[PDB]
This record gives C-alpha cells, sequence and structure tokens, in this order.
C-alpha cells in the first residue's frame, strides 16, 4: 500500500516515434472501394510518444494524463501487462473505473476504490509446486458506492514466463468524449526485441462503458513475478502516446478493412491527397489549403497626456466655504486619472468607501461632484454611510451607497488664527432630520422647549449658525482640515468623467490587429507617401475599403497592408515515381513566409537552374518545373 | 515612555468599571489617550478616545457605555465601562497618540485581564510539588508550584515577588468545566536543590487572596 | 470601518533570509500605510508609520511599498529580534480600524529541550489530592504530541494541553502538560513518565521516577 518497490533505476522519460500507428475504425459502416474522411481524436504520424519500460532493470510506473486523449501501445510475451488505473486524482474521493485481469476474467467495476501509492501483482511460493498461481492481491484497498459490475467468461491464462522475443502485440485507444467511455482493441501475432514497428493496423471495439465520469490522470498496472519491495518483474514494454483533433483518410478495401492512411497536416505530399479524397495523385499542380499569417499584438494608441481634470487646483485649492453653503464644482469634459492623486504622498487623512478603488476606475459614474468644506477635527467620522451626529444629521446627510472618497490634508498653519478664526459657520440644531446631499442655508431660528422666539432669541432660543474654533497651538488632529467629498452616483444619464481612455503604448511594421478611436481591423502598417488632414480621422478605397489611417497628435500617414495571404498549392509527383514535393504559397514573397522568388509567390523547395528546359508542371509568370537527374 | 495598567479583576455585571493605566515617561502635556480591547485570538476593537484639552468624543457603535476621563494632576488616567456584560471579557490595553518633530509616535501599556461574572468567588489551594530523589539523574532541574481550584480568571503566579527572571516561564489556565489548573516552571541548576528553596508567590486579584507556599523537601536533614 | 483583509493568518521565516507579509485591504487607503510590532506577552508597538519613514530606534532593515490595494511589507535581514506580529492598519481618522493578524515565526538551528516529570507533595496526599505535571520547555518546533504512559498505557483522561506563544530571548518554546487525578487513582499506578517526540531524533526524550523513594 505505502511501501514502494526498491528495485526501480532512474531512468528519464525518453522519446521516440510512431510510422503510421493510431488509426481505427471510427465508426460501423461497412464500406466498399470508396476513401472517406472522419474527424476525430487521432494519433498524428511522427509524433513525439513516449519510450518505457517493463523490465525487472528498469522498472517505472509513470503517471500521465488523459484529458487531451492518449493512444496505449504495448508488447508482451510472457503476460505481464494486465490491467490500468483510471481516476480523477487517483483517490477514493470519488467515483472510479478499474479494469484488472487476474487470468480468470475480466473484471470491470466502476466503485470508490482506494489507490495505493504504487498497486502492483506478485506470485509467491515458487519453491515447490508453484504452476503461476496469483496470491498477493495488491490493486485497490477498499470499496464503497458502486455503480456498475462486470462479468466476463472465464478462462486460463498461462504466466509462465516465456524466453526469446516478442509474441503477442495488445494496443490499446483510451478516449472519453462527454463521460461516454469508449475503449478499442486489437490483438495481433508479432516478432519484435525492442521497439515498435514501423507498419500499419486498424483497431475494432469490443465493449462500450456509459458511464459517465471525467477521467484526468492514469496509470498502467503491471505484474511481478519474484522466485515486500524486493519483487523483480518480467520483459515487457509499453508505449503511450497523444492523440489530436485530426483528419485522417480511410482506404477501404472490398472487405472494409483499412490499408493506408493519409494525415492532412503532417506533409504536403499527403496534403494533395485529402483534396481529391484519394490515395493515387497523378503529375500536377493542386490546391491544398490557405495561407494566413496569424496576429501576435493588439494595438491601442492614446491622444495624448493633456486634457486632465485639474486635480491639482481643485483638491489644493485654498479659499473653501462652509459645511452648510458649500460650493460645489462641476466634472465634466476631462479625463479622471486618478494616478497623481493615490500616489500624491501629500494628504494625511485619504480614504474610500463604498467598493475598491480598482472598480471605480473601470466602472463609469454619472454624476461626479466635489464638495468641499472647512470643518474641525471631532467629528470626521461622520462624514461617512451609516453615521449619527452634528453633521451627518445637521449639516451634510450622507447616502448608503456612498462610493466615494474623503480627501483631506493638514492646514494647521493656513486656516488657523490666534484667538479664534470666526469666518465659517455651521449649523447646530434642526427640527428634524435632512435629506442625503441636500443644502440647507435656512436662518430659521431653533424652538428647544415650548416658549416661541418669534425671530429673536429668548427663553430656549439659541442661534443655530454657530462659529467654529480654530487654534494654532490647539491638538494635532483638532486641526481645521479642508475636506473634500467627491460624489459618485450612478442614474440612467450617459456617463460623463471617470477616466475612460486607458491603453499604451503601440507598435508597428507587423501583421497586428489595429484598434483607434475611430477605425479597428487587421493590417500592417506601413509607411505612406499621401496628404492627410488635420481633422480627419482614417481613409478608405473606392468599393469600400480601409487602407488608411492617420495618428491623432502625431505627423505620421500609415496605410492599412494586408498581411501575407492566399491559396496554397503544392507540386506533388506520381505515387510510384517520386516523393519529393515543394512548398509554394501564393501572393507572398520570400521574406515574410532552393529558395526562388516568382511573380505569383515565393518558391521554397526548388532549386533555380538556368538552363531552360520543356515547360512539364506550369506554376505562373513563365515559370515551370521538370523532374530532372 | 511605557505606561501600566491597574485595578481590580473582577467586576460584577450592572456596575461601574473602575480602572486605572498609570502614564510613565512623558508628563501631559499634548496628545491624545485610546483604549483598544483584545479579544481572545488576536482580534482587536477601538472603543473610544478623550483629549487632553477636555473634548469627549465617543463611537457610534457604543454611544453611552464608553466613558473615559482624564487627570492631568497625578499623570494618570481612568477607564470606566458603562453597561458591562458578558461579551466585555477582554484585554484591555491603554494607549496615547502625540505628535513631535513632524514623526509620528504610538507607544502603549503592557497589558490587563478584565472577567465580568455574577457567579461567586474561589479561594485557591495552592500546593507544592517537591520532585523527588530516586528520580532520573539530569544535569538540570526545574520546580513545581501548582494553583488548583480556583474561580474565576485571571490570577497573577510569579516566584520569590517577582524578583526571580531566571527561567521562570509563566503558562496560562485551561478551561475546564468549573475551575482551572495553573502550571510554572523556573530553570535552576542542580547544586540548589535540595540545599536552596524557592516560594511561589500567587495572587488572586477577583477576590484577594495572596497565598504563599515554600517547596520544602519533605523530610529534610 | 475599514476592513484591512489579509492573506494569511501565519507565516514562517529564516535568519538571514527574506519574507513578504501581503495584505490586501479592500478599501482605499492610499500612502497612509500603517504597520505594528507586538513581541510576545507584552504591547505592541508602532513599527512604521506613512509607510516611508520608520519610527525612532527602528533600523533600516525594513522597507515597504505599494500601490492602491496590493500592499506587501517587506521584511530583509531577519534577525532574532524582529519576532513581532506585524498588523495592516490606517491611521487616517478615528477609530483606528485594525486588521486580523499575522503572526510571524523564526527559524533557527535546533536545541535540547528538557522534560522534567514531578510526583505530588506530602500536603496533597494529606488532604487527599494528587497532581501529576509533565513538562516541556526549549523545543522545536510546536507540532508536536505529549503523550501520557501510565505504565505503558496511554490515558487520555484529565490532559491538558496548554500552547503559549515564542519567547522573544532565545526564541524556542515553552508549554506544560497537567495530569487530573485523584488519590485513588495515584496509589493503584508506581512508574509515571512522559515523552515527546520531535525532529531532532527518532527516539523521544523520557523522563521517569519512582514514588516510593
Amino acid at each position: 500500500q505505502c511501501v514502494n518497490l526498491t528495485t526501480r533505476t532512474q531512468l528519464p522519460p525518453a522519446y521516440t516515434n510512431s510510422f503510421t500507428r493510431g488509426v481505427y475504425y471510427p465508426d460501423k459502416v461497412f464500406r466498399s472501394s470508396v476513401l472517406h474522411s472522419t474527424q476525430d481524436l487521432f494519433l498524428p504520424f511522427f509524433s513525439n510518444v513516449t519510450w518505457f519500460h517493463a523490465i525487472h532493470k528498469r522498472f517505472d510506473n509513470p503517471v500521465l494524463p488523459f484529458n487531451d486523449g492518449v493512444y496505449f501501445a504495448s508488447t508482451e510475451k510472457s503476460n505481464i501487462i494486465r490491467g490500468w488505473i483510471f481516476g480523477t486524482t487517483l483517490d477514493s474521493k470519488t467515483q472510479s473505473l478499474l479494469i484488472v485481469n487476474n487470468a480468470t476474467n475480466v473484471v470491470i467495476k466502476v466503485c470508490e476504490f482506494q489507490f495505493c501509492n504504487d498497486p502492483f501483482l506478485g506470485v509467491y511460493y515458487h519453491k515447490n509446486n508453484k504452476s503461476w498461481m496469483e496470491s498477493e492481491f495488491r490493486v485497490y484497498s477498499s470499496a464503497n458506492n458502486c455503480t456498475f459490475e462486470y462479468v466476463s467468461q472465464p478462462f486460463l491464462m498461462d504466466l509462465e514466463g516465456k524466453q526469446g522475443n516478442f509474441k503477442n502485440l495488445r494496443e490499446f485507444v483510451f478516449k472519453n468524449i462527454d463521460g461516454y467511455f469508449k475503449i478499442y482493441s486489437k490483438h495481433t501475432p508479432i516478432n519484435l526485441v525492442r521497439d515498435l514497428p514501423q507498419g500499419f493496423s486498424a483497431l475494432e471495439p469490443l465493449v462500450d462503458l456509459p458511464i459517465g465520469i471525467n477521467i484526468t490522470r492514469f496509470q498502467t498496472l503491471l505484474a511481478l513475478h519474484r522466485s515486500s519491495s524486493g519483487w523483480t518483474a518480467g520483459a515487457a514494454a509499453y508505449y503511450v502516446g497523444y492523440l489530436q483533433p485530426r483528419t485522417f483518410l480511410l482506404k477501404y478495401n472490398e472487405n472494409g478493412t483499412i490499408t493506408d492512411a493519409v494525415d492532412c497536416a503532417l506533409d504536403p505530399l499527403s496534403e494533395t491527397k485529402c483534396t481529391l479524397k484519394s490515395f493515387t495523385v497523378e503529375k500536377g499542380i493542386y490546391q491544398t489549403s490557405n495561407f494566413r499569417v496569424q496576429p501576435t499584438e493588439s494595438i491601442v494608441r492614446f491622444p495624448n497626456i493633456t486634457n486632465l481634470c485639474p486635480f491639482g487646483e481643485v483638491f489644493n485649492a485654498t479659499r473653501f466655504a462652509s459645511v452648510y453653503a458649500w460650493n460645489r464644482k462641476r466634472i465634466s469634459n476631462c479625463v479622471a486619472d486618478y494616478s497623481v492623486l493615490y500616489n500624491s504622498a501629500s494628504f494625511s487623512t485619504f480614504k474610500c468607501y463604498g467598493v475598491s478603488p480598482t472598480k471605480l476606475n473601470d466602472l463609469c459614474f454619472t454624476n461626479v461632484y466635489a464638495d468641499s468644506f472647512v470643518i474641525r477635527g471631532d467629528e470626521v467620522r461622520q462624514i461617512a454611510p451609516g453615521q449619527t451626529g452634528k453633521i451627518a444629521d445637521y449639516n451634510y446627510k450622507l447616502p448608503d451607497d456612498f462610493t466615494g472618497c474623503v480627501i483631506a490634508w493638514n492646514s494647521n498653519n493656513l486656516d488657523s488664527k490666534v484667538g479664534g478664526n470666526y469666518n465659517y459657520l455651521y449649523r447646530l440644531f434642526r427640527k428634524s432630520n435632512l435629506k442625503p446631499f441636500e443644502r440647507d442655508i435656512s436662518t430659521e431660528i431653533y424652538q428647544a422647549g415650548s416658549t416661541p422666539c418669534n425671530g429673536v432669541e429668548g427663553f430656549n432660543c439659541y442661534f443655530p449658525l454657530q462659529s467654529y474654533g480654530f487654534q494654532p497651538t490647539n491638538g494635532v488632529g483638532y486641526q481645521p482640515y479642508r475636506v473634500v467629498v467627491l460624489s459618485f452616483e450612478l442614474l440612467h444619464a450617459p456617463a460623463t468623467v471617470c477616466g475612460p481612455k486607458k491603453s499604451t503604448n503601440l507598435v508597428k511594421n507587423k501583421c497586428v490587429n489595429f484598434n483607434f478611436n475611430g477605425l479597428t481591423g487587421t493590417g500592417v502598417l506601413t509607411e505612406s507617401n499621401k496628404k492627410f488632414l488635420p481633422f480627419q480621422q482614417f481613409g478608405r478605397d473606392i468599393a469600400d475599403t480601409t487602407d488608411a489611417v492617420r495618428d491623432p497628435q502625431t505627423l505620421e500617414i500609415l496605410d492599412i497592408t494586408p498581411c501575407s495571404f492566399g491559396g496554397v498549392s503544392v507540386i506533388t509527383p506520381g505515387t510510384n515515381t517520386s516523393n519529393q514535393v515543394a512548398v509554394l504559397y501564393q501572393d507572398v514573397n520570400c521574406t515574410e513566409v532552393n529558395v526562388f522568388q516568382t511573380r505569383a509567390g515565393c518558391l521554397i523547395g526548388a532549386e533555380h537552374v538556368n538552363n531552360s528546359y520543356e515547360c512539364d508542371i506550369p506554376i505562373g509568370a513563365g515559370i515551370c518545373a521538370s523532374y530532372q537527374t | 515612555v511605557q505606561l501600566q495598567e491597574s485595578g481590580p479583576s473582577l467586576v460584577k455585571p450592572s456596575q461601574t468599571l473602575s480602572l486605572t493605566c498609570s502614564v510613565t515617561g512623558d508628563s501631559i502635556t499634548n496628545g491624545y489617550w485610546n483604549w483598544i480591547r483584545k479579544f481572545p485570538g488576536n482580534k482587536l476593537e477601538y472603543m473610544g478616545y478623550i483629549s487632553y484639552s477636555g473634548s469627549t468624543y465617543y463611537s457610534p457603535s457604543l454611544k453611552s457605555r464608553i466613558s473615559i476621563t482624564r487627570d492631568t494632576s497625578k499623570n494618570q488616567h481612568y477607564l470606566q465601562l458603562n453597561s458591562v456584560t458578558s461579551e466585555d471579557t477582554a484585554t484591555y490595553y491603554c494607549a496615547s497618540d502625540y505628535h513631535g518633530s513632524k514623526y509620528y509616535f504610538d507607544y502603549w501599556g503592557q497589558g490587563t485581564t478584565l472577567t465580568v461574572s455574577s457567579a461567586k468567588t474561589t479561594p485557591p489551594s495552592v500546593y507544592p510539588l517537591a520532585p523527588g530523589s530516586a528520580a532520573q539523574t539530569n544535569s538540570m532541574v526545574t520546580l513545581g508550584c501548582l494553583v488548583k481550584g480556583y474561580f474565576p480568571e485571571p490570577v497573577t503566579v510569579t516566584w520569590n515577588s517577582g524578583s526571580l527572571s531566571s527561567g521562570v516561564h509563566t503558562f496560562p489556565a485551561v478551561l475546564q468545566s468549573d475551575l482551572y489548573t495553573l502550571s510554572s516552571s523556573v530553570t535552576v541548576p542542580s547544586s540548589t536543590w535540595p540545599s536552596e528553596t524557592v516560594t511561589c508567590n500567587v495572587a488572586h486579584p477577583a477576590s484577594s487572596t495572596k497565598v504563599d507556599k515554600k517547596i520544602v523537601p519533605r523530610d529534610c536533614g | 470601518d475599514i476592513v484591512m483583509t489579509q492573506s494569511h493568518k501565519f507565516m514562517s521565516t529564516s535568519v538571514g533570509h527574506r519574507v513578504s507579509i501581503t495584505c490586501k485591504a479592500s478599501q482605499d487607503v492610499g500612502n497612509d500605510v500603517a504597520w505594528y510590532q507586538q513581541k510576545p506577552g507584552q504591547s505592541p508597538k508602532l513599527l512604521i508609520y506613512w509607510a516611508s519613514t520608520r519610527h525612532t530606534g527602528v533600523p533600516d532593515r525594513f522597507t515597504g511599498s505599494g500601490s492602491g490595494t496590493d500592499f506587501t511589507l517587506t521584511i530583509s535581514n531577519v534577525q532574532s529580534e524582529d519576532l513581532a506580529d506585524y498588523f495592516c492598519q490606517q491611521y487616517n481618522r478615528y477609530p483606528y480600524t485594525f486588521g486580523g493578524g499575522t503572526k510571524l515565526e523564526i527559524k533557527r538551528a535546533d536545541a535540547a529541550p528538557t522534560v522534567s516529570i514531578f510526583p505530588p507533595s506530602s500536603e496533597q496526599l494529606t488532604s487527599g489530592g494528587a497532581s501529576v505535571v509533565c513538562f516541556l520547555n526549549n523545543f522545536y518546533p510546536k507540532d508536536i504530541n505529549v503523550k501520557w504512559k501510565i505504565d505503558g498505557s496511554e490515558r487520555q483522561n484529565g490532559v491538558l494541553n496548554s500552547w503559549t506563544d515564542q519567547d522573544s530571548k532565545d526564541s524556542t518554546y515553552s508549554m506544560s502538560s497537567t495530569l487530573t487525578l485523584t488519590k485513588d487513582e495515584y496509589e493503584r499506578h508506581n512508574s509515571y513518565t512522559c515523552e515527546a517526540t520531535h525532529k531532532t531524533s527518532t527516539s523521544p526524550i523520557v523522563k521517569s521516577f519512582n514514588r516510593n523513594e
């Protein structure tokens, strides 16, 4: 369970290549003498497949992923490879598929099996009367919540270790699409020593298991034969591939057996076969695909670092008003860049409420107002959503959904006089509460008791507009703070100023995606020789084709050049004559992609010969190709 | 500048808290006075403040429950808490805030524990822990002094009336169903035992009980 | 109030390395970022004020920066005197809203612990009480198991564990273990011992005595 085998030799996971492995039957449709294509999880030709061992010097049990599709090719001569382990993370946290073979039946159970660190099989008591009977079963630990159980036909498998070369080949195809498990199997006698053959074979399905679970990691089970860490294995090999959603050609005979497969993405010789949907291709030049240059960078330019709102003059002014008769400043037609206010290092009291400050820059609000006033330092907490006091209920009431900020700084040497500053006033008493964002400049005499005031003072008649008290020799927190309240509001009106334009630097002279303030698309920004107008934005062609752009505040005229595109024509010989092909793209050059430049494109794969011969394969512009010794 | 708390450690509910955190190191000329309790489990919460000029301002959460005063004569401050309950059991800290030479200064106290409970007091049973002579031989020896059966928290357990500090490890109590259990260890050399005797001094501020038990190696020669 | 949300509640570092505490505040505080310095067993102290100026008496090995919300305290050249719980808060206006809390752990070399177990005194047997206390001081780390082995049998009844903070003098740990038992449960056994398995050795330190003297 937790004890691992100490007979493991360290080896790096080297890779190898296959020739035509990974082709199976995609469906159960019987066809005769046709060549049709299909799109499924296939193993592409000349792929980097793994190179593992199943011997006693190097005994390794690696874990490979499963979500990308794998191909399982394994050679066997002494019945060492028995089954496999399927699961999500190789644990008993969920249901897992386990298909084992104890030489009697094919046990396929879907339970919550407790997988160990290194599960393996072993045969014990090889002294007298061995008979190759298994005794140690260390595959799983427990079983709970089973949903499927299948028992195959009983048989007898000889577990005797055979000597010599390989005798059997067991190649499997494992895939999982939307929980529907599919298993392909193939068995054929072979004669191998170390590696996989360079041949072709097809696979047939055996059973269908509609389980409905996801498999991400898997591990191959191996058996050992020892004559708990001194177990020795036999002699076997197994390769793990990687499936890709490719398209192959299926050459059907009169019996429906695939004899050869053609990849449409391996070599340009085989790409011509997928166009004509046949194996025998005559001498000539045919189109295979289309060339296209993918963009690698998005282009977003700026208009200028100017046209900013005066945050250094509004939020740093000298003359302000009172808390009840404050001056409301209108903010419109600017760029609300808050980069100079967050790291200004000049505000002793800087706090924001409501939401995150990163969300305020990515979300645009409608009403952006500034409420600046000078108050004392005892009731600064009352400027907050959900507060009570002489400011939030008598001077300046804030709504509960306040997402603004509070900006203040030390002004002990600016708004403080010796003897008391009586320039600003504040409301003390009121008959009731206020409204959110409400101005009250009334001079009504408050009546505390039952005695009427009649506009003048008297018994229980105090003046509500009292004066502030400022002192330079007062406390360090009771200094007058020039609090500038920034109001935020989101309504059905269109938003005006919340810093809309956020971009960066731009590149040019590449196949990129330009995105300006008035034109977007895809094109190469090359040099131009035209003459533009200072109020224009871009230019178009006759038949509605954008082919020119202009910088906002830079004297630079650029055109919209299309990238390298066009069809892919491959010159291919006959199937029984030669196999050398050339790469020829249309409407390109030999710089943006045996190299020669023609009028139709760049010809790569043909050596230029000054001798003029007979035109056998046409290319274009008086250039032809031939097959010389 | 280091403050120091003082006062009782057991206040009955529906009463008035009476604590005193003195100021040592700086006279009361300019600054403020804060009071922040510490919940068990590394949690803090602001309560209120009062300036040195005579201006009072309280928290909007606890309006009529926070009442902190000042005293510029004896350089001390009083800490009162109105409408106490069982949720006010926390570690009280007194702090000050003052500026100077365009710098920000923030100093704190030492720490006190106040527990509000309406249950009756329990006298502690201080029992000594004398090591045996048939124990395992070692170059270093320890002395023990266990207090069992006291209520409520907290207490003040030290060694030699606070004068001993070499290897003194003060450990808190363990929360049982009804009682508590103390433990203390002092690293002493092996040449002192059993020639020298160290007396543990455990004080119970919740019931004004001070029991001194001398660790005597009974029986002596 | 300002919610000072932290990323982790406890971090560990060694002597001579660099540690960093990430405290992402949900509300904007600007450049007014404050930090604390809480010695274990004492009150917290002011360490860094206004995120660019150090306190009087603090060396220049404590730096700090940030922009908006991503505030990370950079601590380089960690010494033995840097054992403190760094808290992130704001000093804009009253009240001073504080954060959750981050406990810093200082790593150093191994040390030999001290295990001692005491028999009950004659005054406890006269009244009818008994108390067996196991000790474990100057040990590392704190993730240990203190089990009682009374005559080779494991007993979990009456076992009291009390873990304390890291000491600020030698960067070690200190705890205790008291076994609650009566006089009838004391005379039925003879040998009392307690062991503590540490990472310094595979065999735990044993300590036994004899009540017959």
